[PDB]
């Protein structure tokens, strides 16, 4: 209704304005779902990761020199070296 | 200047390399290593080891590789050529030309490696596809544009039943073929290349309409689990970006998870059930999902499934049940009883097996020729210990009328004429179902049990009884 | 006396267990002079490295072989005993892990670390993070900073999840 | 569908459009792009400190 | 340079195409050594037993002896032949 997609561009406009606080780490081996990520000692249990490409991961298995969590998607665009962002909650989902 | 590497570890068909710059590469990375033959080595990258070094897999023999050789990387998946080009030809996993005609003069190459279609992208349909079977056009029927499996094991039946369609559906189709064969042997690659130069489906200096894909079992582990990427790309391309019903023929569709199994020893993945990869219901969904109908263009899969041992309850024969609208289970116990072929009537199974799509008519058909076979089957304990006098006058008469069903549903196929000595009979659907309900009525229950073996419908049931009692 | 960085358990100990013998009578900053000495001349020397790579010799033949290289090197005080523990338990093979563990434990407690973008930050030596990294940032941003992304792979991202 | 069809396709084609304009103007040395960089940054950091 | 002289342990030992056998057993031997030796290349031992580099790993490579295992100790000296297991014919 009168030009829709200039709707869309003023609502997406101003969005990244508060996100320059660390909080991430370094992926020290991937492959076959599985992500070895080096460091985040502030990531829990069972919690959202954001890696660098776009994937989402799953810290399942929490050790003392690294971190293993599980690709939720393809692990093509993942490789050594790329940061994995924590959202800070846990494993959840929509509903209402 | 490229991205070039160094090997570090060779272990078979797994040889990990070391990049030397920050700038490694990613997953399904085609990689190419010079050696002196112009040809090189294809090798795709698995995962990575971190420390600068990722594991790859060769895609041919890594005998001769020393510690240390330089290994450049083309920077995308192993790409193969697509259109209208590789009609005809015969093409490896790489997709270079194997059959001596020169190369493939192709516009595009699209990747091996590619996402399969979403839940939006997907189309549903009930259109029964005829083959002229009377074991398939009754029991299991075929869907046109799905995924069909022919199960089996070694020496029931499985090669010579996907022979057997190709030539009576995929001669008057309309589309293309691609027929890319995984696993298969040496003899067979190349009897199926002249008998279709013979019969007009793959001209060399016309015009064809068959994919020939290469990639037997003489090659090593990292060429036959590329080879059903590498077929599967040409028949993507025809359906989606040309819009035509193609039809995928796999021959075996069980030497792409076997081919795998081998490898994930030694890329540090741990062993699951019967010595099997771990992710084996991740990588078989991620090449069945692409094989599908599609709001562009349809895709008949006709692939063929190998029984590890005579056993379907393995994993890589029940994990491939649920990726397929029709099934046709090839039992051993009746290859040797003299059934043409061994269609096993309780086991097959398909989901346009119902009254809306093929009428009240052979929906009646169907379930009155399943209960008479079933009945004699679970009474076999005591028809081969006390005898066939032990049973009443019900059970005597299901244990006739079932003998008989189960050798008229036998056809002799076109392409077992030399095995056989019988012509080839192509019963059609309307023939068979007449055929069936005439029978178990009662109406053909004084002629004999041989009149109806390797026969056709109803008319050959009668000619052959006649000329046996003069 | 055990620091609090961790450095893993088992192949990070052999660093941290000559580290509180070392911190005693002020024995830490000749240590870390005659740790680089024993890496340079195995590495660019091809000498000495074949020679005790290979899994041969004895007990008696790598503790001599040690001893005499230390004589007229730059080892007199507590240097010696870290190689006479690495030839009997064959641990000879990994040596570059062992003096790349001992520099941490100097830039840890006496210094910064960690990074910011880029290349490296600044490590400075002075008490607290929050003080000296505001302090860096803007004299590090104006001097160099060739550029050669971050802020502009984020606004393509959200417009092609809204389409 | 036809009509929803159409607005999908000029909405994709404008962004395409948009994409393509904003990466070549990051790429013509913007000088006003590395002086709001510099400032953003020493402003976030005082007002956490 | 000065630490070259001054050890005095046989600092001449040819790697490039030899070896020194680390472990056997298990019809295995554990060569430490051969940079330039290929995949699935043939290889000698220092009794005359026959053996092929399976697996070259860092630092390692996996030969399969052909024979006892009794021909093959620790510290040995394996040599290789330069070419991969081939046969007479004819
Ligand atoms: N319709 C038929 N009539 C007679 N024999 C058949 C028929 N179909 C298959 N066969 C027999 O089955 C055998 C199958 O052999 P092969 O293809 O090597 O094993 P598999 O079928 O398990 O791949 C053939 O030797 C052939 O003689
Ligand atoms: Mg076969």
């Amino acid at each position: 209704p009168t030009e829709v997609s200039s709707i869309l561009e003023s609502k997406i406009r101003g969005v990244s304005d508060e996100a320059n606080l660390d909080e991430t780490g370094r992926v020290l081996s991937v492959g076959d779902g599985i992500a070895r990520v080096f460091g985040l000692n502030n990531c829990q249990a069972e919690e959202l990761v954001e890696f660098a490409s776009g994937v989402k991961g799953m810290a399942l298995n929490l050790e003392p020199g690294q971190v293993g969590i599980v690709l939720f998607g393809s692990d093509r665009e993942v490789k050594e070296g790329e940061i994995v962002k924590r959202t800070g909650k846990i494993v959840d989902v929509p509903i209402g | 200047g490229p991205a070039s590497g160094k090997i570090r570890a060779v272990i078979g068909a797994v040889v990990d390399v070391q990049f030397e710059q920050g700038e490694l590469p990613a997953i399904l990375n085609a990689l190419t290593i010079d050696q002196g033959n112009n040809q090189k080595l294809v090798l795709e990258v698995a995962q990575h080891l971190g420390e600068n070094a990722v594991r790859a897999i060769a895609m041919d023999g890594t005998e001769g590789l020393v510690r240390g050789q330089t290994v450049v990387d083309t920077g995308a998946p192993i790409s193969v050529p697509v259109g209208r080009g590789t009609l005809g030809r015969i093409i490896n996993v790489v997709g270079e030309p194997i059959d001596e005609r020169g190369p493939i003069e192709c516009k595009q190459r699209n990747p091996i490696h590619a996402d399969p279609p979403s839940f939006v992208e997907q189309s549903t349909e009930a259109e029964v596809l005829e083959t002229g079977i009377k074991v398939v056009d009754l029991l299991a029927p075929y869907a046109r544009g799905g995924k069909i499996g022919l199960f089996g094991g070694a020496g029931v039946g499985k090669t010579v039943f996907i022979q057997e369609l190709i030539n009576n559906i995929a001669k008057a189709h309309g589309g293309f073929s691609v027929f890319t064969g995984v696993g298969e042997r040496t003899r067979e690659g190349n009897d199926l290349y002249r008998e279709m130069k013979e019969t007009g489906v793959i001209n060399l200096e016309g015009e064809s309409k068959v994919a020939l894909v290469f990639g037997q079992m003489n090659e090593p582990p990292g060429a036959r689990a590329r080879v059903a990427l590498t077929g599967l790309t040409i028949a993507e391309y025809f359906r989606d970006e040309e819009g035509q019903d193609v039809l995928l023929f796999v021959d075996n569709i069980f030497r792409f998870t076997q081919a795998g199994s081998e490898v994930s020893a030694l890329l540090g993945r741990i062993p699951s059930a019967v010595g099997y990869q771990p992710t084996l219901a991740t990588d078989m969904g991620l090449l069945q999902e692409r094989i599908t109908t599609t709001r562009k263009g349809s895709v008949t899969s006709v692939q063929a499934v190998y029984v590890p041992a005579d056993d379907l309850t393995d994993p890589a024969p029940a994990t491939t049940f649920a990726h397929l609208d029709a099934t046709t289970v090839l039992s051993r116990g009746i290859s040797e009883l003299g059934i043409y072929p061994a269609v096993d009537p309780l086991d097959s199974k398909s989901r346009l097996l119902d009254v809306s799509v093929v009428g009240q008519e052979h929906y009646d058909v169907a379930t009155g020729v399943q209960q008479t076979l079933q009945a004699y089957k679970s009474l076999q304990d005591i028809i081969a210990i006390l005898g066939m006098d032990e049973l009443s006058e019900q059970d005597k008469l299901t244990v006739e009328r079932a003998r008989k069903i189960q050798r008229f549903l036998s056809q002799p196929f076109a392409v077992a004429e030399v095995f056989t000595g019988i012509e080839g009979k192509l019963v059609r659907l309307k023939d068979t179902i007449a055929s069936f309900k005439a029978v178990l009525e009662g109406k053909y229950d004084h002629l004999p049990e041989n009149a109806f073996y390797m026969v056709g419908g109803i008319e050959d049931v009668v000619a052959k009884a006649e000329k046996i009692a003069a | 006396i055990k620091p609090p960085v961790q450095l893993f358990g088992l192949d990070g100990t052999y660093a941290t267990a000559l580290f509180s013998a070392s911190a005693k009578d002020s024995s830490i900053e000749k240590t870390f002079q005659s740790v680089q000495k024993l890496s340079s001349t195995i590495s660019k020397d091809a000498k000495v490295a074949q020679v005790l790579s290979n899994p041969a010799l004895s007990l008696n033949s790598r503790k001599e072989v040690v001893s005499v290289l230390s004589k007229e090197l730059k080892l007199e005080p507590v240097v010696s005993n870290l190689l006479t523990v690495l030839a009997e338990n064959n641990r000879l093979s990994l040596f570059d892990s062992i003096a790349k563990q001992f520099s941490v434990l100097n830039d840890a407690y006496n210094g910064v670390v960690e990074a910011t973008v880029v290349s490296a930050k600044p490590l400075d030596s002075k008490i607290l993070n929050r003080l000296t990294k505001s302090i860096t940032n803007s004299k590090y941003v104006g001097p160099g900073k060739t550029l050669k992304a971050s802020k502009v792979n984020k606004l393509n991202k959200v417009l092609s999840e809204t389409i | 569908r036809y009509e929803a069809q159409v607005r999908q396709h000029e909405q994709e084609q404008l962004a395409s459009t948009v994409i393509s304009k904003v990466q070549s103007e990051l790429q013509n040395a913007k000088f006003q792009d590395k002086v709001l960089a510099q400032a953003v940054e020493e402003v976030e950091r005082l007002f956490a400190k």
